[PDB]
């Protein structure tokens, strides 16, 4: 089923011909466009007052990365390297070894934020909810080197954003 | 209805603590609306709400004039919002951290820090692994 | 998603409870699923025209 | 079967097999093979000399009317003596059908240009020449389409490295962008992902 | 459990610190070194051992689906406690 | 009609490979050995071409 | 008979003729390229570089390979005449930001492990 | 001294004028530029900050690199950066611009625009949201506010 | 050799050369070329800067990530020098003005600053020190610039006995004050030359040659305590050199003689500019002295460098000074100048 977009003919009676001549000579449709813009002039603008007001986000929002902890303070990461294997951009670099108490923990965990595509595949692949994409998006830097995160930086991000991260995970985990 | 809107403007002038507060908020936020106070930060940021505004303008923050180490009377940024009020302000939830406080943990930062790029506190990356190849140390004593 | 855990990953609650779900999550996020040999040309009416993948 | 399995369509399968037999009967000089896949896609493997005739017959015949050239591309299989596999995908609006035609070539044997059959082929052929190195004879304007000016080699060949051989940077001594041999601060990490257990018995090959 | 190297550089939880003769220290001049102060090994050492009256215990990290895959730990050895390979919590049968 | 060239095939000048990467390099042609950790033999079917291993070093930043 | 389809040339003589035509075209082009691109090199340097590029492939004996080389050279010349190339693409033939890599055994031994 | 005070005030005036009138070039490459369009859209309205797009490099102050820089494109980007009168600034936006991103290991992609032009601000994201790019613009404004050209000239 | 400082790689941008260098005066003419050559092979370069950071931006794309580190320094404060030379095995000194400011005279920038840098480098354990002097440096010179240069190299050799002193002669390049100076002198109609420039001989040297010589001196083990003279392959009478400069720029050459006192008065008149002077009395002095001949000193050829003639690189500097009508003229058009070569 289909319809035609430009297959209408104009009536050739004196009424319609005179109306079209008046349209040509007195510019009625141009005045209609002016009226449309004038109508938009008196409407309330859609602008928000950033940075004092912010656009709405969701619990699923994928922002800055963070490494999380158990409530005891122990790191959730077990150096399984699933996030490294799944990363479409090869942004994750991991090295591991047994800890002094024999625990499976990372020694190196770097994420190249200038390689990252922010897809969220790493937190899907993680089996212990260790690495997440946090709610933060305002972390622009002045040098390239500041965007090459190591384990300490990501652990600090987790320690700093855990209050919001846990709430977002609590709000979203029943869909996952 | 003109007198009504003019009286509303006078009310906005008077509800900011007089003329000086009106000018302070006008030159600090380019906005002079008055809303219901929701809460205040330990750093001094105040959060206001007005459900009669359209989505996006119904929640806003008046930033503090002095965070951790810098003066933020003019130099403010969105990185000054702590995570709980960050979740409230971005409409990820409908509940302020006053009525719904976050879960307390012993490893969570008690003091929020803003974006420290361009400052001596900026993050400098480094390799966190140990040396891999160990070199042979020659003896310190003569051999003859 | 298709109820076939050899193509689609199981739910995170199942992966943390069942051995098969954990094995399939691990193998789907490390190796991925194998696709049987063959070639296809698939096209859709994308907003800009016919968009196709060979 | 049921819910998780893709349903079959035997009607389209029989129709495509019949039309493949039809085409093979009409052009025995070039048609070497005909195939219909499980998801009802008809493929015709031809001799390289028959590119212009067969395609023309598929475009102009009353019972074929494959008026649209959807896509033309190449596949590189280094294990074959004829390295490059030239693939034409055609759409017929009159019969609401799709067909595929496949031929072969090596590095030094040109393939006849198809622009006189389908104008849409023009850029497509250029792209093949740019990406695989297949020369098309009698192409009205054959040159690189996708690569940089002066680029050496054909990147879509399997033996071409992923990051290439040269990279670009601005140099202040000469005040210009220059090309230098590639050096990577982090090398691309090769992953061995294939399982050592066979997945699909239906495709098992004779043990030779 | 942070610790300072003989030069004043903080030693991270991975035990990494530049030698006195390493030039890379110049990357921290006029700037700082990012070290996380919450050493997970000490924090997990501070956790008390859980007494349980069964030979086999179950651990999932707490929170149900928000923890780790559920594992079962054998407690037949009275010499040492049973540790979770995921979260590091320790369990033990009553003795003494 | 054909031209009947009588020389061995050589396409080196047409591939854009630098000279250093043609003459110096050594390729290994081999059927990969079975991974001793597993019993499957599906990775021992085809032949593989690989190049000789060159120098890898540590990046001064990020190691 | 090896059953080989030609590209342009039946045998080697026509291949050398096509090579000579392309060389004439490049030799004519060089001064115009030096003028238009505002190059700091001389015309003699450009013609020497063209000669070096032609002599790089002097060992080829297959007429089809020579034919394809002439096709690629024609593509390069057409790119240069229409000013599709920029000054950077033109001067990439000269490698001025690259240090001279030594060829003797001892210098290679000193710098690293590459043969 | 009086001269130090005068040069400080003049620095303040010039820095305020330069950061309060930022005119980026009409320049975008890929998906990231779409988010740039959303930063000029009515919801965010970058024009309200004094930020106006202008097509000519001669009449532009900022270069926002929004998209993947390829080898074929690098000389053009360098050319239109050089034709920008000074003082000029460069904002790198998105993963491809910052370090190559999803195409870092490609044979035809420049691994970060800082190999071609100096960069003042790096905005992470694939793509960064319009709010993220606005935050980067305000950070660049602060960085301009920190400039001390006339003080440095006076102390010479 | 401290394993982290062992060369690795192919010698490119991402390679490791084993050089950690602090380049004082890296934001100037020679400094940018030196930093570029250090960063090409993968060195760690420390840039001490006193200017506004906007003036260092062009040095950023010259190295891989983390390979160039910018730090503030003060010439009169030894703590800044120590901070910027703590971890370097090479210290290059390129500090110097062609005029005197109200805070730094020639003794401040050619004697005091080099001496403080050298002493701090010696106490910090720095292995190599490259110091730049002038070929015409002379204790009994009519130029204060050169007297200060001679005193400064004496003090530098005193403080750092193993230092390498490099004495170039009127470096010419894209951002020089040698070819651009004479080319810009076209704005005053006629070209004033003392004695018509017939009693002055110049031996200018290319900028890339000087930078490559510095790099090779860093990498050469026998050049520890030597003194080098970096000169070009040809010697020109000043009149012929300026005539050739105007010929390459396609500008009408109108030379006239000016008395020495009148030209000194003109230089003093131009010295009053609070900004960078157009010319100075010291500049007028230095332009009209014949370049010294020091055959006893090693040159660029001792560092494996063939000096580039002026006739090969003059167009890349002087094409900017042409009108639209002559922009596309070739390099071999303009009749190489006559040389007084022994
Ligand atoms: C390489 O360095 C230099 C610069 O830096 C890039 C300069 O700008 C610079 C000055 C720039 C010129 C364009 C100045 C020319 C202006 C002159 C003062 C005009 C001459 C006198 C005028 C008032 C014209 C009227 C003549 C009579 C009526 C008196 C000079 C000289 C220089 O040498
Ligand atoms: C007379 C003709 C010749 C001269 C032409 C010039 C005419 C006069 C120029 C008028 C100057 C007015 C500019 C002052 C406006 C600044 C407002 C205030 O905001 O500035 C703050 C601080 O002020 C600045 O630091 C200094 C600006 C003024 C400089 C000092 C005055 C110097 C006047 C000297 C005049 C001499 C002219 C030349 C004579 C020949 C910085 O705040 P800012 O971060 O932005 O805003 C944050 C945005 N938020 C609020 C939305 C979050
Ligand atoms: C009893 C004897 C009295 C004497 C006779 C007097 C009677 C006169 C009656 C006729 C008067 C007509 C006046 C109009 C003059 C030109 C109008 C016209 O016909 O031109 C239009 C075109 O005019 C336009 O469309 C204008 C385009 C640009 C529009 C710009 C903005 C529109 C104006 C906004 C409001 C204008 C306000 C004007 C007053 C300002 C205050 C001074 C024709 O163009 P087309 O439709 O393409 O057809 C051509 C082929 N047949
Ligand atoms: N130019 C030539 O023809 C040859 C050069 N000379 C010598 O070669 C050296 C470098 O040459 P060139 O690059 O042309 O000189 P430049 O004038 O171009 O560079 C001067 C450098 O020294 C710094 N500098 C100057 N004064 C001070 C100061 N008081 N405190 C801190 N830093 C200062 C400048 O920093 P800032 O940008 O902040 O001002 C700048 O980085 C110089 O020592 C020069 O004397 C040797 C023979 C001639
Ligand atoms: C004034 C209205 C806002 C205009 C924003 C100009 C953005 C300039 C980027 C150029 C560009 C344009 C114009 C554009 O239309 C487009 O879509 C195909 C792009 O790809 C994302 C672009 O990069
Ligand atoms: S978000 Fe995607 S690209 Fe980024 S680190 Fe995770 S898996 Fe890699
Ligand atoms: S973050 Fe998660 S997926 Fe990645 S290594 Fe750690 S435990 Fe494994
Ligand atoms: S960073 Fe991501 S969104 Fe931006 S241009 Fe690259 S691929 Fe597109
Ligand atoms: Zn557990």
């Amino acid at each position: 089923t289909y319809k035609f977009v430009n297959m209408r003919e104009p009536s050739m009676d004196m009424k319609s011909v005179t109306d079209r001549a008046a349209q040509t000579l007195l510019w009625t449709e141009l005045v209609r466009g002016l009226g449309m813009t004038l109508s938009y002039l008196f409407r309330e603008p859609a602008t928000i007052n950033y940075p004092f007001e912010k656009g709405p986000l969701s619990p699923r929002f994928r922002g800055e990365h963070a490494l999380r902890r158990y409530p005891s303070g122990e790191e959730r990461c077990i150096a399984c390297k699933l996030c490294e294997a799944v990363c479409p951009a090869q942004a994750i670099t991991i090295e591991a070894e047994p800890r002094a108490d024999g625990s499976r923990r990372t020694t190196r965990y770097d994420i190249d934020m200038t390689k990252c595509i922010y897809c969220g595949f790493c937190q899907e692949a993680c089996p212990v909810d260790a690495i997440v994409e946090g709610p933060n998006f305002e972390f622009s830097t002045e040098t390239h080197e500041e965007l090459l995160y190591n384990k300490e930086k990501l652990l600090n991000n987790g320690d700093k954003w855990e209050a919001e991260i846990a709430a977002n995970i609590q709000a979203d985990y029943l869909y996952r | 209805e003109l007198v009504q809107v003019l009286r509303r403007g006078l009310q906005q002038v008077s509800g900011h603590g007089g003329l000086r507060g009106y000018l302070r908020v006008l030159f600090r936020a380019n906005d002079v609306r008055v809303g219901t106070l929701v809460g205040e930060d330990k750093y001094g940021n105040k959060y206001y709400e007005d459900n009669k505004q359209f989505f996006g303008r119904h929640r806003w923050v008046i930033y503090t004039t002095e965070m951790n180490g810098r003066d933020t009377f003019w130099d403010v940024d969105g990185s000054m919002v702590p995570p709980e009020w960050h979740r409230w302000l971005h409409c990820m939830t409908d509940d302020p951290p006053t009525t719904k406080p976050p879960t307390a943990r012993k490893y969570i930062w008690t003091n929020h820090k803003f974006n420290v790029s361009g400052t001596p506190q900026q993050y400098v990356p480094y390799s966190t692994t140990r040396k891999k190849i160990q070199e042979w140390v020659p003896p310190s004593t003569p051999y003859k | 998603k298709v109820d076939d855990a050899k193509v689609s990953p199981p739910k995170r609650a199942e992966m943390k409870t069942s051995m098969e779900s954990l094995i399939h999550h691990f193998k789907l996020y490390t190796e991925g699923y194998q696709v049987p040999p063959g070639a296809t040309y698939t096209a859709i009416e994308a907003p800009k025209g016919e968009f196709g993948v060979y | 079967t049921r819910p998780t399995i893709r349903p079959r369509n035997d009607v389209v399968h029989k129709q495509l097999s019949a039309f493949g037999q039809y085409v093979a009967e009409i052009l025995p000089k070039y048609v070497q093979q005909v195939q219909v896949s499980c998801f009802n896609e008809l493929e015709i493997f031809i001799h390289p000399d028959g590119v212009i005739p067969v395609l023309t017959f598929l475009r102009d015949h009353t019972n074929a009317q494959f008026k649209s050239l959807a896509d033309l591309t190449a596949v590189d299989v280094p294990t074959r003596q004829n390295r490059f596999e030239i693939v034409y995908n055609l759409l017929s609006l009159r019969f609401n059908s799709r067909i595929r035609v496949k031929t072969y070539t090596d590095e030094l044997t040109p393939i006849e240009s198809s622009v006189t059959v389908y104008k849409a082929a023009n850029w497509y052929e250029r792209e093949i020449w740019d990406m695989f190195g297949v020369f098309f004879a009698n192409h009205p304007d054959l040159r690189r389409i996708l690569t940089d000016y002066g680029f050496e080699g054909h990147p879509f060949r399997k033996d071409f490295p992923l990051s290439g051989y040269v990279e670009l940077r601005y140099d202040d001594e000469v005040k210009r962008v220059v090309a230098e041999p590639v050096e990577l601060a982090q090398e691309f990490r090769k992953f061995d992902l294939n399982s050592p257990w066979e997945a699909f018995p239906a495709y098992r090959q004779p043990p030779e | 459990g942070v610790r300072t190297s003989p030069t004043g550089e903080k030693v991270t939880h991975t035990g990494q610190a530049y030698d006195d003769g390493d030039y890379r220290r110049v990357r921290f001049s006029d700037r700082q070194k990012e070290v996380n102060e919450n050493f997970a090994i000490d924090l997990i050492a501070e956790q008390p051992v859980s007494e349980v009256g069964s030979r086999v215990i179950s651990c999932d990290g707490g929170g149900g689906a928000l923890g780790h895959p559920r594992v079962y730990i054998n407690l037949d050895k009275e010499t040492k406690t049973g540790t979770c390979g995921y979260c590091g919590l320790q369990f033990r049968q009553p003795h003494h | 009609q054909l031209i009947a060239v009588d020389e061995k095939l050589d396409i080196t000048t047409l591939t854009g490979v630098p000279e250093e990467h043609i003459k110096t390099r050594k390729v290994r042609i081999f059927v990969p050995a079975r991974n001793n950790m597993q019993s499957g033999v599906n990775n021992t079917k085809k032949w593989k071409m690989e190049f000789d291993t060159r120098e890898r070093w540590e990046n001064p930043l990020m190691g | 008979g090896t059953s080989v389809k030609p590209i342009f040339s039946r045998d080697m003589n026509e291949a050398k003729r096509r090579v000579r035509e392309l060389y004439r075209a490049w030799y004519r082009e060089v001064p115009n390229t030096v003028h238009l691109f505002q190059l700091d090199i001389s015309v003699k340097q450009g013609r020497d570089k063209v000669r070096e590029m032609f002599m790089k492939n002097a060992h080829v004996t297959d007429p089809r390979v020579v034919d394809l080389l002439v096709i690629k050279g024609k593509m390069e010349l057409e790119e240069t005449i229409n000013v599709w190339k920029q000054r950077t693409h033109i001067m990439r033939f000269f490698h001025e930001t690259e240090a001279p890599r030594p060829t003797d055994f001892l210098s290679k031994f000193y710098v690293g492990h590459d043969p | 001294s009086r001269g130090e005070y005068v040069v400080a005030k003049l620095d303040d005036l010039v820095n305020w004028a330069r950061r309060s009138s930022l005119w980026p070039m009409t320049f975008g490459l890929a998906c990231c530029a779409v988010e740039m369009m959303h930063m000029a859209a009515p919801r965010y309205d970058m024009d309200r900050f004094g930020v106006v797009f202008r097509a000519s490099p001669r009449q532009s102050d900022v270069m926002i690199v929004a998209g993947t820089l390829t080898n074929k494109m690098a000389p053009a980007l360098r050319k239109v950066y050089d034709q920008m009168p000074e003082p000029r600034y460069v904002v790198s936006m998105g993963s491809c611009a910052n370090g190559g991103g999803y195409y870092h290991y490609s044979y035809s992609v420049v691994r970060g625009c800082d190999r071609i032009v100096p960069v003042d601000i790096y905005v992470p994201g694939c793509p960064p949201t319009a709010e993220a790019l606005l935050y980067g613009i305000l950070q660049l404004q602060r960085k301009i506010k920190r400039e001390k050209r006339l003080r440095i000239w006076y102390r010479r | 050799l401290h394993h982290a400082l062992i060369p690795h790689g192919k010698g490119g941008r991402s390679s490791v050369s084993g050089i950690v260098a602090t380049v004082f005066g890296a934001t100037g003419f020679l400094g940018r070329y030196v930093v570029n050559h250090l960063g090409r092979m993968g060195s760690q370069v420390i840039v001490p800067y006193r200017c506004e950071p906007y003036d260092t931006m062009h040095l950023r794309p010259m190295g891989d990530l983390g390979q160039i580190i910018f730090m503030e320094w003060n010439g009169k404060d030894k703590d800044s020098i120590r901070k910027v030379v703590e971890h370097s095995n090479v210290v290059i000194n390129l500090v110097g003005r062609e005029w005197e400011t109200k805070n730094f005279d020639f003794e401040d920038v050619f004697v005091k600053i080099p001496h403080a840098i050298a002493q701090v480098s010696k106490e910090a354990g720095v292995e190599k020190l490259i110091h730049i002097s002038h070929l015409n440096a002379d204790i009994k010179s009519p130029s204060r610039y050169l007297r200060s240069k001679a005193v400064g190299e004496k003090e530098v050799r005193a403080a750092f006995p193993e230092a390498t002193i490099i004495k170039p002669s009127d470096i010419f390049g894209r951002e020089d004050r040698f070819l651009n100076y004479f080319a810009s002198m076209r704005w005053f109609g006629g070209v004033p030359l003392i004695s018509l420039g017939k009693e002055t001989v110049k031996q200018p040297v290319y900028i890339v040659d000087v930078s490559k010589g510095i790099i090779n001196a860093i990498k050469d083990p026998d050049a520890k305590g030597k003194t080098f003279a970096f000169v070009g392959p040809n010697r020109y009478l000043l009149f012929d050199l300026v005539q050739y400069i105007f010929a390459v720029a396609y500008r009408p050459f109108l030379p006239y003689p000016l008395p020495h006192f009148a030209y000194r008065w003109v230089g003093r008149l131009f010295e009053v500019s609070p900004f960078e002077p157009w010319t100075t009395r010291d500049k007028v002095e230095r332009v009209h002295m014949s370049d010294m001949t020091l055959p006893h000193l090693p040159g660029l050829e001792d560092l494996g460098i063939q000096a580039t003639p002026l006739e090969l690189k003059a167009i890349e500097v002087l094409r900017r000074h042409r009108t639209y009508r002559w922009l596309t003229s070739e390099m071999e058009d303009v009749k190489p100048a006559k040389t007084v070569n022994i």
